[PDB]
């Protein structure tokens, strides 16, 4: 079952999903919020070799995405136009209303070619590409991302 | 067209393990198989139709599984009474020559039980007609191997006896043998000592029971 | 509640005729579809032949050993079902049983495939095929003259 | 929850869309473009919460992705909504007896 | 339920995108995950007390309905069922006030 | 109303919309499962032309989908290229997301060419078409499915 944050005045637990709290107060669904918490903020390598070898081209597994309501601001994000020798575009572009990730102070864009042996571009740690309110796990074209995960929490 | 192949052919298990038979199909079938419970003398009872489906009055103990080529039969628990010889069928198609299988026959097993050990002399109206048959009677023992050697004069003899073996009783699950020597009259009346000496595995020793010609 | 019973059965000599009956009882006959199925006495089961009932259009069907020597037919006034034996030979001497497919298990059956589940069996009858004639039983008794518990038969010979 | 991360980023700089109305500028044709329509906040690490949450990420991450697995949704908007549902289905699922742990009476 | 139909199928060969449990190594990730044809799990469930075929049965007496719902809606695709069955569930029980020795509240 | 199934103690019933049953117990949205079952499984015809004769063409009416969490494995799924005599294209392609039915025995694919009088292909018993984990009124193109019907229950646990 998917880990359910658990808020109290200064603490975080796991919801367990055997027990029952009684004390615990769900009044309102704006007490659910959905948060992106970037790789950054673990302490991952940012240069552009390190992140690229965080990725690998894979097909036969269908792109999926999953809402965020809040996020954190980043230093560091990556926009990857790439083609193969023959000029033909590795990465698909963005669907509609993925925009891109809308805090970023550095934009690193990488340009140039592969061999893209795949129909989709993952995260080889199961990680989750941040956008605009969007979270995929697969590699946009031409779209700004952020690389990192997602909780879930009851505010108070 | 179709070949069915059950494994094993023979199959000797406690009360209450857990049996399972296997029965291969040579072509594809889709849960078509057919389980089958013959008794020895009785006709075969319907067990299982199709895959995993127990037909209305079979125990619960038993249970069918697997699609495709291979299909499992499974006893949770053996009973006395399960004592048979099952048969899987398939009804793909039209049946074929082989779309039964060999079968498999399942045995109980037991403690080793020692036999009971009698012999009867021939009778004088079955000596007046020529012939002679003397019987050496093995009943209640398991398992069912045992070594039965017929000696006249302590003088070996071979190709003149046959064997029958009764199947396992009902109630206990214990065997019985019968051993017919047939020789002719003057053959008969020329020895003096005819002894039938028999070992199995629930006896020590090997025991022999003799008789001489008109005793008490 | 349902049963079955066969009849007709004995010796014949090879290349004889015999004729097997089949009465049955307890369910609806004229909807479930007939079949024989022979057993060897060293080559177990072996199917022989099928009838269907007279809604699929009661087309029969036989195996290929048996083919052109035998001939199934039924009567639904009586519930019997009866099987012809022609220019037999000796390797089909065997226990013959009578079997039904019920409508009951046409209803299970959803991929449409002509084979069936045998039902309900029969209590078979005994078909002998051999170049020779009948014999009469012999019966001599065996004396007891052990112990505490003792033994007694009688032995049958020829 | 322990964070067992190499490094923790104490401090959260958080952005949202939650609303905070200022005049007319709701109307959309008034309204902000893609670009204005998120708020900025500053959340320290207090009492080792923030570290713990990125934590938590982690942990989810793989259930999270299982979930994707198995959903045909391109997009799955239904989270929060099925984990409130499973939230009263914990406590008034079934017959709530008084004084008892599984009723919240 | 009384089943219906021509005929029926007495097995379920079920299919199922729902995990077992004991998730083996890092297969989880999307990347070293399996490809679309072997994300399925199977499963063999036997006619119980007639079970299996009535199934089939409510299966066909609620295709109607569901039609229905279908030309309601205006949702190209509609995920939100199950959701929604929950939902009215819960209303069922709790949606108006829980008058203790009542009909219409499960308490104790 | 949408029927529902109920399983207690190995049994099924329709859950009833008039009635309360206190005693059943929903604790959790995963006891709630969907499931496709196939035409195949009521003993339907399967050659392709009984299948294709239950299959015909209608304009006006949008197509509509709804997903389903298990489904049954098929011995006979279709798969159809069909197109007008002038080489126009009968069937829409599969839209983004709805993959071929994931358990087929038989792929029965059929190419030529009909007069396909109506926007798209539906059911003229009603039934749905089955894809990979997704029902729909209408038959997509080159897209293999299986003839079924969609079944809600409620799992005991
Ligand atoms: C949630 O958080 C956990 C905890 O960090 C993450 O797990 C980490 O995953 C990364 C994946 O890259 C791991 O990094 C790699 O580790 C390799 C092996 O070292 C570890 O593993 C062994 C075996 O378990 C341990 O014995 C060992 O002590 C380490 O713990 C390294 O070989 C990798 O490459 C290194 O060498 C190459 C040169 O070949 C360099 O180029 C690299 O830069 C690097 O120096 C790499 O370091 C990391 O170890 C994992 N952490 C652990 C195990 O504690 C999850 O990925 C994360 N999940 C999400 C969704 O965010
Ligand atoms: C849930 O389960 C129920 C029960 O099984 C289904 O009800 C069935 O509904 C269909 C139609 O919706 C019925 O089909 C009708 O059968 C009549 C008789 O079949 C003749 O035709 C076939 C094919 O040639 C022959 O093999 C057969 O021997 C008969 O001669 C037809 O007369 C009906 O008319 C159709 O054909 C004419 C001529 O082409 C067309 O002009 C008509 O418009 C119409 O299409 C029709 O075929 C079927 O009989 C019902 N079952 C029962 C047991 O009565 C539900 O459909 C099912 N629900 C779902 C969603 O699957």
């Amino acid at each position: 079952s998917i880990p359910l944050g658990v808020i109290h005045n200064s603490t975080l637990q796991v919801s367990d999903v055997d027990k029952l709290v009684c004390r615990d107060k769900l009044s309102s669904t704006n007490q659910l919020r959905s948060v992106g918490l970037n790789l950054e903020g673990n302490g991952v390598a940012t240069d552009v070799p390190s992140a690229t070898k965080r990725w690998g081209f894979r097909s036969g597994v269908p792109p999926k995405v999953v809402n965020y309501e809040a996020g954190e601001w980043a230093e560091n994000c990556y926009n990857l136009e790439i083609k193969k020798p023959d000029g033909s575009e590795c990465l698909p572009a963005a669907p509609d209303g993925i925009r891109g990730f809308p805090r970023c102070r550095y934009v690193h864009k990488v340009s140039g070619t592969g061999p893209c042996a795949g129909d989709f571009a993952f995260h080889k740690e199961g990680a989750f590409f941040l956008y605009d309110r969007l979270a995929s796990t697969v590699i946009y074209r031409g779209t700004t991302f952020a690389e990192g995960v997602v909780a879930f929490l009851i505010l108070p | 067209d179709i070949r069915l192949t059950q494994s094993p052919s023979s199959l000797s298990a406690s009360v209450g393990d857990r049996v399972t038979i296997t029965c291969r199909a040579s072509h594809y079938i889709s849960t078509y198989l057919n389980w089958y419970q013959q008794k020895p003398g009785k006709a075969p009872k319907l067990l299982i139709y199709a895959a995993s489906n127990l037909q209305s009055g079979v125990p619960s103990r038993f249970s069918g599984s697997g699609f495709g080529t291979d299909f499992s039969l499974t006893i949770s628990s053996l009973q006395p009474e399960d004592f048979a010889t099952y048969h899987c069928q398939q009804s793909y198609s039209t049946p074929g020559r082989y779309t039964f299988g060999q079968g498999t026959k399942v045995e109980i097993k037991r403690t080793v039980a020692a036999p009971s050990v009698f012999i009867f002399p021939p009778s004088d109206e079955q000596l007046k007609s020529g012939t002679a048959s003397v019987v050496c009677l093995l009943n209640n023992f398991y398992p069912r191997e045992a070594k039965v050697q017929w000696k006249v004069d302590n003088a070996l003899q071979s190709g003149n006896s046959q064997e029958s073996v009764t199947e396992q009783d009902s109630k206990d699950s214990t065997y019985s043998l019968s051993s017919t020597l047939t020789l002719s009259k003057a053959d008969y009346e020329k020895h003096k000592v005819y002894a039938c000496e028999v070992t199995h595995q629930g006896l020590r020793s090997p025991v022999t029971k003799s008789f001489n010609r008109g005793e008490c | 509640e349902v049963q079955l019973v066969e009849s007709g059965g004995g010796l014949v000599k090879p290349g004889g005729s015999l004729r097997l009956s089949c009465a049955a009882s307890g369910f609806t006959f004229s909807n479930a579809w007939m079949s024989w199925v022979r057993q060897a006495p060293g080559k177990g089961l072996e199917w022989v032949g099928r009838i269907k009932s007279k809604t699929d259009g009661g087309t029969i069907d036989y195996a290929a050993p048996v083919k052109g020597r035998f001939t199934i037919s039924r009567d639904d006034s009586k519930n019997t079902v009866y099987l012809q034996m022609t220019s037999l030979k000796t390797e089909d001497t065997a226990v013959y049983y009578c079997t039904t497919y019920t409508e009951d298990m046409r209803y299970f059956d959803w991929l449409l495939r002509g084979g069936e589940t045998f039902d309900y069996w029969g209590q078979g009858t005994l078909v002998t095929v051999s170049s020779a004639s009948t014999k009469g039983p012999s019966v001599f008794p065996l004396a007891p003259s052990s112990g505490g518990t003792a033994a007694l038969g009688c032995l049958v010979k020829d | 929850i322990v964070n067992a991360q190499p490094k923790c980023n104490p401090n959260l700089h958080y952005w949202t869309t939650q609303d905070e109305a200022i005049g007319l500028a709701w109307i959309p044709y008034f309204g902000p473009a893609a670009e204005g329509i998120y708020i900025e906040g500053l959340m320290h690490n207090q009492d080792g919460l923030i570290c713990g949450l990125r934590q938590l990420a982690n942990e989810t991450t793989q259930a999270l992705q299982l979930f994707l697995r198995a959903t045909t949704e391109l997009r799955t908007f239904s989270i929060l909504n099925r984990k409130a549902i499973d939230f009263l289905l914990q406590r008034w699922g079934g017959t709530c007896h008084i004084l008892g742990p599984d009723c919240c009476i």
